[PDB]
Parts: structure tokens; C-alpha cells; sequence
């Protein structure tokens, strides 16, 4: 058996051969005893605020916002240490890999940003780090690639496949079911086996327990709703967790609509996918009619992943957390508005959530709403896909 | 009762089972009929089918590469039941078992796919991704349909699992040689194989690596009931893509080889 | 006359052409007016906590120093929104040119950061930018001059003379002389005419503060030195100011070795110049025997400049602060080490500074000592240099 | 006294004077010379020397790209100084005023830079980036030496600064056109003339953008001693770097105009 509930409803499971069941078992012991452990807890804290630089600030966009009833904050992740809310639990994984007399860590990437996060933790606490990243995302999110490098990480590009993030994370996986004994797979987002999705949220709530207490703060009350963009769904999970409880905050979890769901280009398995059993869980799967896992697509390496964490299915089947699509489109029009009027350069990922909180407030200008956008990660990663595309059109 | 006449015949025998591994439509529908027909001919004991999968994660390249040629050739899962059909139609005997990604078990629904397994006649099914903790509705639904469950016995276990798999299984107990994917190049249990008997587990036949007629004979002598061969053959399947009477005849010789090595 | 001294010591001056008295009698006025403003102060607080993310982290490194007497800190000034300390004294001195009723911005940048940072600020308080970057420096640090765009900012190569910083202030000034009317000069380190170097050492000053708090807390002591690199001096006296009359607390600020001070290729007047007049300032400059202003040189471009603030020449005269070179080579190999020992890729720059404090404890292994070390900026804008350098070598 | 017999003069004959300004060295020592012969045989009433500088901040291309050229010929301070006394030595009476560059007055000392100056014949000294909030050295250094300081009058100038130029100032007062840097495609004051005036401040002269006679006239209809052009004529020494022949005939066309314009 387990320890923890594997499932969240009926999402979730542990849906991997046979032979990695002692290294998921271990991992869930090394888990919950850590959770326990004062000395864990003190070093975990140390690492993020000494090292990551929490808290994130909550900045208030009062240019965007301006002529409506719409006041928008933006959760900073986008400051943490590396660049991306990824640092968060790559850090607490870290220390679960240590404890475990692991020396090694695999990770798959794909905006680069877990990948960068891995191997800047690895670096800082003795840990032999190997990143397998799809080819596509070696090119779109280059900038991450040289950052990994630097820092001592192996960087193994994958060509199967859509050569993307789906794949990235295939070549991980084999890889751990034959290095276990030695390597620690730091899973990069709330999805795959249990217990990573539990695991990955509770190494990322700080996210939701620092915006809760610097929206009241600042309000007085707390948001109308939090909105992030949902890949695997883990800055969503992490800025939404600490207000799940809060039934008057809206929980809007947004996935990439690519270039339109109607096209079938896109990553949005939870709003237009079908239950199925994939990377270790059982949830919402874009995929054939046969049974065959589809390739995603989204602009951003982030969220092109043709899956989504167990935990976002069944919030959205209670009908706790909404979700909603943003096209590729959309998100570069979020991306371009933050960085004129707010002077922050925005990760492709977070601008899909950045998207539909603008629709929001200009579909219903005069709607009187406290929204609050999870800003992921900033652009830096993005700024020579951007210029390619912005200049074929002038 | 095929696995029970087969182990019961072979033990008489006093040999091991050789049981080859293929992907079905792989080069092509036609094509991988000869090819297992031909595994059949020159020797094999029993069948371990696979079925074309978008993402096989207990698998290595060399069968990564026969999914994607599957594709190719537009192989579907519905004509891999075509396919197990006319096998079936042709050997009213040999033991078949397929092995499986959860995904495609699930997906028209868990009890349909078992039914339609007992509709072409196939014996058992292993499922990759489905460890003993997540197999209550796959367990269930196969011995409703007189299909037999196959279980993972791997090189970690422990007591609790050895128990387990024990009494959940039913035809043969899948033995894992290593830990890993699917691969030849990598070559890999006494005591093992030794504490499944004595919990009456169903037989046991060796997986992963087995590539050499060696490593057949020694899982036999080891205690095994048999082994079973993927990556080896799919490997002289690609190599032949373009002789394709080069290919069988490169099978059967290697068969032969494999399943004299299990006498 | 003036408000403030415009000297330390001999140091300073206001040599610029009489048509710009006006101007830079308007911003002293400015400065002094906003100083003794409390809204002032509360809106420049607002946005360094709440926008560029301040307090920023003060990092321990353990494993650099491993097998020594020496401790080590990094104040983490590149987790600063933009990734420099440049950000700063940009959000104040954009301040002021509001208060001012300017609507203009020009800048001058050699690194980038200083006109990333001019950039959003800019975006953010509502001001027309426009960047003066020398050609070299437009390559060598690319990442920054596409932030610069995206953010609405208007970057102009500048390919007179070495086409690095030095270039790009000399163009910088001829403009604002020609549009102080509506544009404030908003200079980017503290040199240049007075009131520049008070004004920027006070916009940078809470990096020495919040070291101190942090060192104190931690450590229950001051350091036994803090160390900076010194470009025009903006990071260096941001660290030192506060550090200044704390007599036991060395102060050290390492200039630009280039290939080395023998080979002339340096930046280093400070202690391999002559005082001289230019660039608005009476300071150390490298020049001919002619009375020439040469041309610098470092691996950096933000430490690319033939001169230095004057304040650091004072200090260096009375001897309170001690000033040393670390060449390119130097900088490197603390670039590197900082990347796989501690995960945190640090500029160019700030890898000078890295440099000297790891000479400072391999010298002296059983020396004990405290050190902290500004990390002024983030190296992402350096990766592409470092990498083609490091290839060229294998 | 050149400066003084040169106002009282002009007066007398009730014209202003034009006052050109070249670098020296550009293109080169000899041509140099030549082009400023050509610029006094041509009309000029006084000259105005600029000394090649590293970084003219004051200054926009066309006298930028007049110092490189000076560089390119590799013109030194001290060959600047070598040519001055030719100068001097040729035109005994015509007033000579030096446009500088602060690090190039304090480079070797101030007080002995105008000692040299005063030891070759010049009359004058405008150090452009010396206000005089900064000018107490220099204009110290000058009076000792028997220079004339001398004061740029901005158009932003307020009375405590017209009073400041007013007796601080010797020679000329520089009645500035316009804000910005030097340049003659940008084309820029009575009030403040009357002021100076009011205050006896040195004649002023009006620079900056002065690149046609209708400007020079206008300086003198509106009350300023004369006019100095430096773009205008720097602008004709490049474009025929080619035909040294054409450069002084178009030089000596260009002033002759000028000056007229001022009679
Ligand atoms: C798959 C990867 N990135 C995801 C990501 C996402 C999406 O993943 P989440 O796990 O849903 O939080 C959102 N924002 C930023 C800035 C990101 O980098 C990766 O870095 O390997
Ligand atoms: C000249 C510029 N950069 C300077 C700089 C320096 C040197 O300048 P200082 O003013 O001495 O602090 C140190 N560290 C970082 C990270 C830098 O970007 C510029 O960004 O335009
Ligand atoms: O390919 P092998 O030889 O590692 O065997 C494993 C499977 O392919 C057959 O179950
Ligand atoms: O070049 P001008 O015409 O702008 O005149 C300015 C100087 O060059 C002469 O003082
Ligand atoms: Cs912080
Ligand atoms: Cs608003
Ligand atoms: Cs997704
Ligand atoms: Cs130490
Ligand atoms: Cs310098």
C-alpha cells in the first residue's frame, strides 16, 4: 500500500512497472518523515529565502489595469533565484535526494527553466545532475541550455517524438527505472506517479501562503480569484493550494490553447481531452480515439505537454478550480503589454495566465474584481523566440 | 488451459520454454504474420505479443523503433486483434500472451478489452505500467474473461510482493532479469524463482536481456520454467527490413538456436 | 554656487559645458527637495521592495571556501528585478525626472543592465527612453539590447571610437546638452558631474544597509571587508557608503585588469591612471602622456570605462578604501567556480570582485576572515561571451 | 590689446566681425596652415583655434570628424603649438582665440599652459567644458599670463550669470546661438545682448549654427560685436579632402561672404 492517497478523486495512481514501486515507496517514506522533520523544514526555509530570495514580492499593475474596475497583482515568481517558481521544490527535492543517499538527479525540461532549477540545486548541494530536454526546446529556450551547462548539469537533447517536453519526460523516466538505486528523478511539475504530485505541490505552496498574506495585507480581503497558467500544473497547484479551503476565491487555471483549440494544436487535455493512463497517472489525456497519446502544442515550451497533474482534473470535476485556454496569441499580446506598461519582461508560460486575467477585465470593464496573476517566470528565456516572431510581422 | 498444457508437456520434456517477443504489424501486417508464424516453426513455445504504443516507457530503443515502424505501416490496435485472430485461427495450441500499456487496456473501457482478448483467443495479458497496487480492475476483468493476469516478479522484491503476485497471477509468472527497459545489448535469481514455487506461483518464465542461447539455458538451469526473448529478435527484424527473406531465415536460425539452448 | 559639494577632496566638479549649469543645478535642487520628502521616499520604497523586489538575499557559500578560514557572502544583488543593482537608483532617479516634469529619459549603458533598467522603469512611471550603447558592447551583451526593445525603449548604437561605454556616454551627454528641456539624463553610475555621483551613491546605498542588517544578524559582527568591483563606482560605493565610517570594515573595490595592467588593455585608472578632467568630473583617468583620454578595456563591458567615480579616487587618496585589479582570467575562473559550486551564474562584472575575494583566502588559507562579496548582477546577458571563450579553450 | 584694436576698429567702420573656426591639424599641419592663411587673406577678423581632443563632448560630427583627422595625421598638442606661432608670425595683429578642452589645459599644468600660450602670441582661451562655476584656475592662470578668459553667455542665462561673465570675462564674450552641440545644419538673443552690454561686458560674438551670411548678419543687426562659424567651415575642408586646390577656393569663396555680410 501507501502512506498517502495516491488519488485525488479518480485521478492519479502510481501507473509504473513494477520495478520502480520501492524507489516511489522510498521516495513517499522520505516525504512524509521530512515533513516532520524540524531540522528538514529549518533547512528547506534557509535554501528559499537565503539562497532563492523569498518571499517573491506582489506587485499591483496599476498601468494595465487603468480605466477599468480590474486591480491586478502579480505573484513575482518571476524574481525567484534561477528565474522561474521551478526553484521552489527543486530545492526541497534536493534535500528529499540527500536524505535518501541519492547522489545523482535525473530531471526532464522543457521551457528549461526546471532544468536550469535542477542543476542549479544539484551544483549547490553536491549532486551529480543529468537533464533531458526535447531538441525542439534545445532551440526555442536556448538561453537555459548554456545556463545548465555552466553549472556542471549534463544537458541531453531529445529527439523522439514531438521532440518536446512529453518526450523529455519518456527518456527520464526510462532512465530512472534503470538508475534508481543511485539517482533521484526530480520530477519538475504536480504530475507523474504518486506521490510527485503531492510532493511537488507542498514544495510549491508557498507560492499561495505568500500571496494570501500579501493580498490581505495589502487589501485587506482576499483575491476574487488567482489565476496560473497550468502545463503540469505546478505554480498553478502552488499559488492555489493555501486558497483551495477560501470557497470565495476563484481558482482559474489556464492551459495553452496553442493556435486554437479547434485546430487540435494545443495543450489543453483538462478542458478538451479524455480520461486515459500516461506518465505514471490516470487523468486527462489529449489523445486518439485509439488510445494513443496526441502530441501537444503551445508557443510556450512550458505548457506544451499533452497531459495535466490528477490534482487540477479532479478540482475542476467538483467544479472547485475553472480552467480556461489562452492561444499562442493571446499569451504574446500579454507578453508585449506587460513588458511596455509594467516594465516586466514575463515568461511565455505566465503570459497565458496574464492573458486571461486581461480578457477578464476588459470583457467587463466596469466588473469591480481583485485578481492576482501567478507570474511563473520572467521572459529572459524567450525574448529571441519572441523577436522572431514579432519581426514576420513588423 | 494452454500455459497449463504447455508447462505440463515441457516438464515431461524435461525442457525450459522459449517464448519470443514481437510487436505486431511490425514491418508491416503481413510481414509480422510470417515473421510469428515462423517463430512458431522454428520452435517457440509460446507467444508475448505487443501492441503498437505512442509512448512504450518499459521499452528500450530497438522496440521503440519496431512501435514506430508498426505506425508506419498505419498499424492500429484493432488490426492487432485482426491479426491475434487469424494466429489464433492457424495455432489452436500455443500459449499467447500480450503485453500491454495501460492506456490502451483502459481506453474503450477495461472489461471490453478482456472480452475482446477472450473473443481471439488470447491467453494472457501483461500490462507494463499497472504494478500489482494499481491491478484490482485488470486482475478482475482478465479472469472474468478466463484471461490469465500477468504479473511482474522483479529482482527488488520483496516477501509482501513475492506473496502477492503468487496469488494474483495466473499462467506464468513474468521474472524480471534487471531493472531498466527493454533492450538486448543489456544482459542481466535463485532464490527468487526458489520462493515463488514454494508460494505456488504460477510458472516462471525470464525477461529483459535475454538475447543469447546461454542466457536461456541458464535461466532453465537456474529453476525457470523458461525465458523470454524481445529486443534480440526485433534486432534481426530491423536489420533485414530489406531482405525480408533474409529476415525469416535469419529468425528461424536464430530461434531454433534459442529454443535448442532451452532443451 | 551649489547646494552640496560637488567635491571629495580634489575629486569632482561640475566640467560641463555652461549650457547644462541649469540643468544639473535643477537636478541638485531636485535631489535635495525629494531627499527631505517623506511621499518621495515612501513612493522610492514602494517600488524597490514591492517592484524590484528588495530586501534582496545575503548568500552564504559553503563549499567555495571549504578547507579555509575564510566565510563568504554574496549580497545578491542579481536577483534584483532586471538582474543588476543598476535597477536601484534607475527607479529613483525616474523619480526625480517625474518631479521634475521631464517625460524624456536618456541613458548610457555598457552592460545592458543599466539600460534594461533605465527601460522599465521607464515603462513603468510613463517616460519616453532612449539608450545610448556603444556597437561592441550591442554584441557582447545582446540579451539586454533585445529586453531594451521589447520593453518600448529606443536603443542607439553608438560606433565612434572604441563603440564600448565610454562611446556611449560621450554621446549620452552631447544629447542631453542639446534636450535637458524635456529629457533628464538619467547617468547610470556614480561619476559624471555633480550632482551624479552623491545622487547615485544615495540611490545605491541600501545595498550597504541591508548587508549590514544581514551581516549582523547572521553573523553577529561586521565583515572583515566588502568588496566590489568598480566600474564608474555605482555598485562599489552603493556597498561601501554605509560601511564608510565603520573603521574596522575594509573597503575594497577591484577594477577591471583587462589582459593585464602591464599590457595597457585594463580599466584601471585608479591605480594605473592620472587624475584628469573629463567626462564632467575631475578623476583618475587613463590617458596619454598628451593629455589624451585613452581607450579601457575588460572582458566586461560594465567595468569598460578609462575613468572612475570621484569619490573612489578620495577614499583611495586618505586610504579608507583600497583598490586592486583581477584580470579577465581571473574573472573567469571565479565566473566558473561560482557557477558549479554554488549554482548562482554571476556577471561578468560582479566575478571580478568574486575573483579578488577568493585570491583574499587561497593566499591565506588559515587567515580567519569574514568577506562579503556585492554580487552586483546575474550573468545571463554574459553566458554567450563566456561560452565562446570557454570553446575557443575546450 | 589685439582684441581691443579690433572691436575699436570695427567699430569705427561700423562692422561686425566674422571669426572663423577650424581645427588645427585637420587634415593635416600644412594643408592647415594654408586653409587658415586662405581664412584671414579671405576676410577673417579674428581666429578661432580648436586643439584636437579624445572626446570633443561639446561638439557634434563634423568637428568630431575633423579631430580624427587631425589624429589620423597624427596632429599633437605640441605640433598644434608649433603652428600657432607660425600663425603668429605671419599675422602680427590678428587676434587669436583657443577653443579647449579642460584635460588638455590641466594636462601638463594649467598655469604653464598658458604660459606656452602666451609664449606663441594667443590672445585668447575658451576652455568649453569649464563653467565658470570651475573656472577660477584657469581664468587666474590666463589674466597672469596676459590671456583673455573667455565666457560662453548661454541662452538660458539668468542676470546673476550675465554679471558673472560680465567681469569675469576678457577679449569676447561667447554669445551662444543655441543649446546642444556644435553643428551647422542646426541653426539657432537681443535681450541678453543689451544685458552684457548694460553690465560692459567684452563684445560678444554669437556661435554655434552660424553656416550662412543671412546669420551673420542678423548677429550684427541685433546688436552682437561679430559672429564665429566652425561647422560651415569644417564642412568644406572634408568634402574636398580630394581637391586641396578647390577646398581653399571654396573656402576662401565662403568666407569672403560671410565677412561681407558683416560690413
Ligand atoms: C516544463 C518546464 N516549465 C514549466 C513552466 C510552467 C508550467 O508548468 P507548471 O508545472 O504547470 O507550473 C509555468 N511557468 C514557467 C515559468 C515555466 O518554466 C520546464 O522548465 O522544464
Ligand atoms: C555600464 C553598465 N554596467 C555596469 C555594471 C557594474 C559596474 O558599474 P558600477 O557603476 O561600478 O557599479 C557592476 N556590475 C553589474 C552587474 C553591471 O551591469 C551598464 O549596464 O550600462
Ligand atoms: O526486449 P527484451 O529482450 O529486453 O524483453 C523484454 C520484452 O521485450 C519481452 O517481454
Ligand atoms: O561649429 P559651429 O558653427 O556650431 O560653432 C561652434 C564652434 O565650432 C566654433 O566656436
Ligand atoms: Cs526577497
Ligand atoms: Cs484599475
Ligand atoms: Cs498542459
Ligand atoms: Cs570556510
Ligand atoms: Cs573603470
Amino acid at each position: 500500500t501507501t502512506l498517502l492517497n495516491p488519488y485525488f478523486g479518480e485521478f492519479g495512481g502510481m501507473y509504473v512497472p513494477q520495478i520502480l514501486m520501492p524507489a516511489l515507496n522510498q521516495l513517499e517514506e522520505a516525504f512524509v518523515s521530512a515533513q516532520k522533520d524540524p531540522e528538514f523544514q529549518a533547512q528547506f526555509a534557509d535554501l528559499l529565502k537565503n539562497y532563492a530570495g523569498r518571499p517573491t514580492a506582489l506587485t499591483k499593475c496599476q498601468n494595465i489595469t487603468a480605466g477599468t474596475r480590474t486591480t491586478l497583482y502579480l505573484k513575482r515568481e518571476d524574481l525567484l533565484h534561477g528565474g522561474a517558481h521551478k526553484t521552489n521544490q527543486v530545492l526541497g527535492q534536493a534535500l528529499l535526494a540527500k536524505r535518501m543517499g541519492k547522489s545523482e538527479i535525473i530531471a526532464e525540461t522543457g521551457a528549461g527553466q526546471h532544468g536550469v532549477a535542477s542543476a542549479l540545486a544539484s551544483a549547490l548541494l553536491g549532486l551529480k545532475c543529468r537533464i533531458y530536454m526535447g531538441a525542439k526546446d534545445v532551440e526555442r529556450q536556448s538561453p537555459n541550455v548554456f545556463r545548465m551547462r555552466l553549472m556542471g548539469a549534463e544537458v541531453i537533447p531529445v529527439h523522439s517524438g514531438s521532440a518536446t517536453l512529453k518526450d523529455a519526460c519518456n527518456e527520464a523516466l526510462r532512465d530512472w527505472s534503470g538508475s534508481y538505486e543511485t539517482a533521484h528523478y526530480m520530477l519538475g511539475t504536480a504530475a507523474g506517479p504518486h506521490p510527485y504530485p503531492t510532493i511537488v505541490r507542498e514544495f510549491q505552496r508557498m507560492i499561495g501562503e505568500e500571496t494570501k498574506a500579501q493580498i490581505l495585507d495589502k487589501e485587506g480581503r482576499l483575491p476574487d480569484a488567482v489565476i496560473a497558467c497550468v502545463g503540469g500544473g505546478s505554480n498553478a497547484i502552488g499559488m492555489f493550494a493555501d486558497f483551495i479551503n477560501d470557497t470565495s476565491v476563484g481558482l482559474i487555471g489556464v492551459e495553452p490553447g496553442g493556435h486554437g483549440i479547434e485546430t487540435g494544436e494545443h495543450g489543453a487535455p483538462l478542458k478538451h481531452g479524455r480520461v486515459g493512463i500516461y506518465f505514471g497517472m490516470k487523468a486527462p489525456m489529449m489523445q486518439t480515439a485509439d488510445g494513443q497519446i496526441e502530441e501537444s502544442y503551445s508557443i510556450s515550451a512550458g505548457l506544451d505537454f499533452p497531459s495535466v497533474g490528477p490534482q487540477h482534473a479532479y478540482l475542476n470535476s467538483i467544479g472547485r478550480a475553472d480552467y480556461v485556454s489562452i492561444t499562442d496569441d493571446e499569451a504574446l499580446e500579454a507578453f508585449k503589454t506587460l513588458c511596455r506598461h509594467e516594465g516586466i519582461i514575463p515568461a511565455l508560460e505566465s503570459s497565458h495566465a496574464l492573458a486571461h486575467a486581461l480578457k477578464m477585465m476588459r470583457e467587463q470593464p466596469e466588473k469591480e474584481q481583485l485578481l492576482v496573476v501567478n507570474l511563473s517566470g520572467r521572459g529572459d528565456k524567450d525574448i529571441f523566440t519572441v523577436h522572431d516572431i514579432l519581426k514576420a510581422r513588423g | 488451459e494452454r500455459y497449463e498444457n504447455l508447462f505440463a508437456q515441457l516438464n515431461d520434456r524435461r525442457e525450459g520454454a522459449f517464448v519470443p517477443f514481437v510487436t505486431l504489424g511490425d514491418p508491416g501486417i503481413e510481414q509480422s504474420l510470417k515473421i510469428i508464424d515462423t517463430l512458431i516453426d522454428a520452435g517457440a513455445d509460446a507467444l508475448e505479443l505487443g501492441v503498437p504504443f505512442s509512448d512504450p516507457l518499459a521499452d528500450g530503443p530497438t522496440i521503440q523503433n519496431a512501435n514506430l515502424r508498426a505506425f508506419a505501416a498505419g498499424v492500429t490496435p484493432a488490426q492487432c486483434f485482426e491479426m491475434l485472430a487469424l494466429i489464433r485461427e492457424k495455432h489452436p495450441t500455443i500459449p499467447i500472451g500480450l503485453l500491454m500499456y495501460a492506456n490502451l487496456v483502459f481506453n474503450n473501457g477495461i472489461d471490453a478489452f478482456y472480452a475482446r482478448c477472450e473473443q481471439v483467443g488470447v491467453d494472457s495479458v501483461l500490462v507494463a505500467d499497472v504494478p500489482v497496487e494499481e491491478s484490482a480492475p485488470f486482475r478482475q476483468a482478465a479472469l472474468r474473461h478466463n484471461i490469465a493476469p500477468i504479473f511482474i516478479c522483479p529482482p527488488n522484491a520483496d516477501d509482501d510482493l513475492l506473496r502477492q503476485v503468487a496469488s494474483y497471477g495466473r499462467g506464468y509468472t513474468y521474472l524480471l532479469s534487471r531493472s531498466g527497459v527493454t533492450g538486448a545489448e543489456n544482459r542481466g535469481l535463485h532464490h527468487l524463482i526458489e520462493k515463488l514455487k514454494e508460494y505456488h506461483a504460477a510458472p516462471a518464465l525470464q525477461g529483459f536481456g535475454i538475447s543469447s542461447p546461454e542466457q536461456v539455458s541458464a535461466a532453465v538451469r537456474a529453476g525457470a520454467a523458461g525465458a523470454i526473448s524481445g529486443s534480440a529478435i526485433v534486432k534481426i527484424i530491423e536489420k533485414n527490413l530489406a531482405s525480408p527473406k533474409q529476415m525469416l531465415a535469419e529468425l528461424r536460425s536464430f530461434v531454433s538456436a534459442m529454443k535448442a539452448a532451452s532443451r
